[PDB]
């Protein structure tokens, strides 16, 4: 729901720097 | 031609920025600032309960009654906008909607009726006003509404204030002041009444 | 430590004031700012904070749970402190403004109100000028009672 | 809200407020006059006396009504709550 | 002028049990649990106790009064 | 999976940012300093004690009494961090249970359920419920308490100030103000019985 | 505004609060004056008596003219909003 | 007042230079304001001095009628609807 | 700034507060001592009984004495603007 | 310097508010016991009758002694000034 | 105090090094700072207890002092010609 929303969020950067470095 | 994403996140920023804005004005944060205002000025405390503590109770009771609202935005405007099936210029629309119903539910029709006179807009059906002239309309409502149960909450300390004072006068100690021991049952009241779940308990139960 | 000392000073200074039937309490604040001045109370607190370096290291060591309770029982230090400068001055007012009351009872026509706060507040002026003339020494062992707790949260 | 509804509750309170003073003082105001009366039997100008049996007897009644002036305020503190939707209306 | 008089009197010996029966209030009310805290009928009991423990040292001071002034 | 390194500075800073939060709707700041209003409130002092020293005082007093469980968070949380035992998610996870213990321990049921039907969530168990409903109650609950606490602090000051205004009375001199000759009857019983140390007694162990 | 307009407004606001005052204050002067006449004519001076008395006539007063005080404070309000644009001009 | 403090010619006031008017214009308003000021002080002022005067009368010099005036304040406000009066005013005073 | 010149101002504003505060006291004043001596005349104990008149008395001076007052309050702050020269030079 | 001379400083300063408020005090405190007296005497029980005389001369007090205390505020300002030196020697 | 706490070994006072001298320079011109402001600042406390005691003594105990007291503490510093008399001090007091 929208909790979730800010969780997805930071995963998705989380995920986008674990594959940049 | 939904709006290019350089814009969309333009747009976005921008409504960040007026968060404080959206807050104060366009949700229930202003009638249960000034409901909890009137009661700490109704009994002798001046600021003991401190200005940052009636902030965030008002903070967290106003994402508990906006959460109803709050999630229709998310299921017809966030989630149909993140799985790609409604244009940006949509989504927008559909999560305007919600946010203008609800306010429009907590405000006075003589509140609407001035605005819209004030605007200059011919406009009959009270649904399709812009948002322009229905915040200023829903704040006034709100202080209107918070005034009525700030004066509802404030007589029964006034009632222990005249109390105390006219027994003390039977008394003849006129020079004692009636502020100082009207102020421990002032307490009293309030709390074997269970005060704080209770006016939190009636602030959320408002908002209907 | 040293705003508990000064705000003590504040609190004897309002005390009086309020006992004199009426800023006051910057009369003595000013003059207890210059008593630690005087006194070289900064150079004393410059002095314990570098000792803190020696005996209290930076790496290992912090406040305990003690140290806190401590901090935290210094209102009661205040109330005793400032009750103890005032005891003698605070019962000369009430001795007067009681005399003053007993001695007019009399004729219930004259009574005091505003009379009564003019003659009030010219006694607790005097009296304060009373007080004024024997603070040092109470300023010397407030002092040391401070000082005191501060070596003892540095563990000197 | 409406300028009956605010007369409605202005003299609610103003009825509940004689009631709770009056339970309190009109024992003091008797003893007063039976104090009062017994001065005017023996001629004393003395008034100073009376004010101890006022004292006594208003504790007295405050020991004997606390509970039911204490109930009186929190249900009338709970009844606004429940008038409070019909405002609102 | 006789009725002061005698209250101070009266303040020499029963003021001293009256400064003992605020001793005693002030010591209780403000000595508390958590339990005791947390029960609003608890306290309402010792209000009222200390409230009926403060009359009787005070009325017989008051009566000290009233009886001189009489006489 | 695990943050990385600029990620897990960002939240840290995040959290320095919002720490005046956390000390006055998440720990015991709230109680102490409204019970220290009322003390001050009491006596006929009105701004003597100054905000000051009474932030200062309540300050050191949480530190004092919420050390037990800063140090479960330091031990628990903080050791495995460190020596990179733990992952940071975990971590966090970590140091945030024992915070919601403490607010748990110092919150009524009433108050929990009052919220968590306010929310519109669905639980069963007090002890996994959300930290963004357990703030509004442990707040509410702590107001409640320390309203038990300062009306009990203030019965024996309103108890000498009337034995004051009847004894004057008797004594037949009704034109005598209560008020400054009771300030130091009422400062010399708050000094010879040591309230301030009975206070902390009832205070800092009113938590356990 | 001219100072004879200031004058008007603040004499209408004097006569606002006098007439108010006197319709719930007079209720209670007499009241207070019959019962010093009795106490005098039993021979008994007691200042704390004429409370009561005084005290629930007031407060009767207050309920009997509050649709009577809220009319005229309605009104008052609006003869102001209404002679606003003759004197902004 | 600006135009003699300007300096400057002017026959008509409907041809003044902007650098003359804006310091006039906010000054009239600001006076302007004071006005409409004093007129919606005058009812909570008559509130107050009437509650002032019916505490002092049954004895009591101790009560403050601030606290005991403002729940009346706040009805006048609420049953005369003000946050609807004052602004249609508000509003209908530049017209 | 002369010493003369500021215990003149100081002179001037205390002799203008001075005579706007008698001329409306003393209406008050002159009504609660007629009462008062009624009431020793007649031997009654009533405290607020002289109140009501001296409020009365006082707002109708109010409204009696707007006209000089407020002319006596525009004078003396066109004096002071036009005594602004002399003091500064 | 040293503490102790600090304390002289402050003292000499309340003393001369002592003397400035005693100054104007006392030529009130006069009035107000000779009108109390006076209604003693008469039995006149008016309470607020004795304010309007003590204005008076309070007010005339503040002009009478306007050149004085001013000429004593600023030589207590020039001996400070003058004092200086003590501090910075 | 400064070469106590820098643990220096100097035997005069005019051989001290400048590490040292700064901050004991400004501690001790804070001292001094402080000590000559409030000095000033005490005739400017003596109308403030003199006004509030007038206002007091006619029980006009609701007045607040500070608001009259401030015309009064401007004429003080203007008569005296405050803003010529410290400067010259100030100026004079070094060396």
């Amino acid at each position: 729901d929208f909790n979730d929303l800010l969780t997805k969020a930071i995963n998705n950067v989380n995920t986008l720097q674990k594959a940049s470095g | 031609e939904d709006y290019s994403v350089t814009l969309q996140i333009l747009a976005l920023m921008t409504m960040l920025g007026f968060l404080p804005a959206m807050v104060i004005l366009m949700t229930s944060f202003t009638r249960i600032v000034v409901v909890m205002s009137i009661l700490r000025q109704a009994m002798g405390l001046q600021q003991t309960p401190s200005n940052q503590v009636i902030i965030g109770i008002a903070l967290f009771l106003t994402f508990f009654v906006m959460s109803p609202v709050l999630n229709e935005i998310n299921d017809k405007a966030v989630q149909p906008y993140l799985n790609e099936q409604v244009t940006a210029r949509e989504a927008f629309d559909a999560a305007q909607a919600p946010m203008k119903a609800f306010m429009l539910k907590q405000t006075r029709i003589k509140d609407l009726e001035t605005f819209v006179t004030m605007s200059g807009e011919q406009v009959d059906n009270p649904e399709d006003v812009s948002m322009a002239v229905l915040i200023p309309a829903f704040i006034t409502s709100e202080l209107k509404t918070a005034f009525q149960i700030g004066f509802m909450l404030f007589l029964p300390f006034l009632i222990i204030d005249l109390v105390v004072a006219s027994v003390l006068m039977a008394m003849g100690m006129m020079m004692l002041s009636p502020m100082i021991v009207s102020l421990p049952f002032k307490l009293m009241l309030f709390v074997l009444v269970d005060g704080w779940n209770l006016i939190l308990s009636t602030l959320a139960g408002s908002f209907a | 430590v040293t705003q508990f000392m000064i705000q003590t000073f504040v609190l004897l200074g309002q005390i009086l004031g309020m006992q004199s039937s009426l800023l006051l309490g910057q009369l003595f604040m000013f003059l207890t700012t210059m008593f630690f001045l005087a006194t070289d109370g900064h150079l004393k607190m410059l002095q314990l904070v570098v000792f803190s370096f020696k005996t209290l290291p930076i790496g290992s060591g912090s406040l305990n749970a003690v140290d806190f309770r401590e901090m935290a029982g210094w209102l009661g230090i205040m109330f005793q402190t400032a009750l103890s400068m005032s005891l003698s001055g605070i019962i000369a007012l009430l001795t007067i403004n009681l005399s003053f009351g007993v001695m007019t009872r009399a004729a219930p026509q004259l009574n005091i109100f505003s009379l009564g706060f003019a003659f009030a507040l010219m006694v607790g002026l005097l009296l304060c000028w009373y007080i004024l003339a024997g603070l040092y020494s109470h300023y010397e062992m407030f002092w040391t009672v401070g000082e005191a707790q501060i070596c003892r949260l540095i563990r000197l | 809200m409406t300028p009956e509804m605010f007369v409605e509750l202005f003299r609610e309170a103003l009825w509940m407020v004689l009631i709770m003073v009056c339970a309190i003082i009109i024992p003091s105001l008797l003893i007063g006059l039976i104090v009062a009366i017994f001065q005017a039997a023996t001629s004393i100008n003395e008034q100073t006396l009376s004010f101890l049996p006022r004292l006594i007897v208003t504790l007295l009644a405050l020991m004997l009504f606390g509970h039911w002036m204490t109930q009186m305020l929190m249900e009338y503190f709970y009844g606004l709550i429940e008038r409070l939707p019909q405002v609102l209306y | 002028a006789s009725v002061l008089i005698v209250g101070a009197i009266s303040l020499m010996w029963f003021g001293e049990a009256l400064a003992r029966s605020l001793f005693s209030i002030m010591s209780r009310l403000f000595d508390l649990q958590r339990e005791e805290i947390f029960d609003t009928a608890k306290l309402f009991d010792i209000a009222l106790g200390a409230m009926t423990d403060l009359l009787f040292p005070l009325f017989l001071v008051l009566a000290t009064l009233f009886t001189a002034a009489m006489i």
